């Protein structure tokens, strides 16, 4: 089911941890790794899908970063306004 | 930053796919590396200093549920 | 192809709120006995023995 390898993104989920902790490295719940990976990957394919609607509706095939950038504002719009 | 860039080409290829995406610029890998970072960011604050607020040293999937309603919310 | 546009948006949103909430659901319990991934160093022990996070296997008990 996962997309993401484990390692590189608990390496990368540690990194940005270390931040909050004062140089200190709070151990995870495996189940909390997961958890985090899954909503992680959750989020970029919702993103992917909303971006690619925007890319079909400019009559292309191909993903491009403004196709993403402009999905992120409509996600931002979305929660603003609902 | 060496970090991010673990994150591979054909991990953020399978997402896109999983999208329904058929076709991508390559500078889809960077953009797609950046939004993780600000999601990981905006969710590991959240998940660890709720850890920190209920005095535990381990964060638990009940940390990270919390974190992930925290930002579903905003 | 507006107008269906932001249908398929609307769909997608749906799609994308079910399976974070499906995941809440899933994960905001104790799992009181699993694994703690030891950070410092990227591992956790497995009935295996120590093994790396998403790794390979690095002492057998």
């Amino acid at each position: 089911h996962l997309l993401i390898r484990k390692l590189p993104f608990s390496r990368l989920a540690r990194e940005i941890c270390v931040k909050f902790t004062r140089g200190v490295d709070f151990n995870w719940q495996a189940q909390a790794l997961l958890a985090l990976q899954e909503a992680a990957e959750a989020f970029l394919v919702h993103l992917f899908e909303d971006a690619y609607l925007l890319t079909l509706h400019a009559g292309r095939v191909t993903l491009f970063p403004k196709d993403v950038q402009l999905a992120r504002r409509i996600r931002g719009l979305e929660e603003g306004l609902g | 930053r060496d970090n991010i860039q673990g994150i591979t080409k054909p991990a953020i290829r399978r997402l896109a796919r999983r999208g329904g995406v058929k076709r991508i610029s390559g500078l889809i890998y960077e953009e797609t590396r950046g939004v993780l970072k600000v999601f990981l960011e905006n969710v590991i604050r959240d998940a660890v200093t709720y850890t920190e607020h209920a005095k535990r040293k381990t964060v638990t999937a009940m940390d990270v549920v919390y974190a992930l309603k925290r930002q579903g919310r905003t | 192809e507006d107008d269906q546009l932001l249908q398929k948006l609307r769909a997608s949103r749906r799609r994308f709120q079910r399976r974070m909430q499906r995941l809440i659901e899933k994960y905001n319990q104790p799992f009181e006995d699993t694994p703690v991934v030891q950070m410092a160093t990227l591992t956790y022990e497995t009935p295996q023995g120590l093994r790396i996070w998403g790794g390979r296997l690095i002492k057998e008990r």
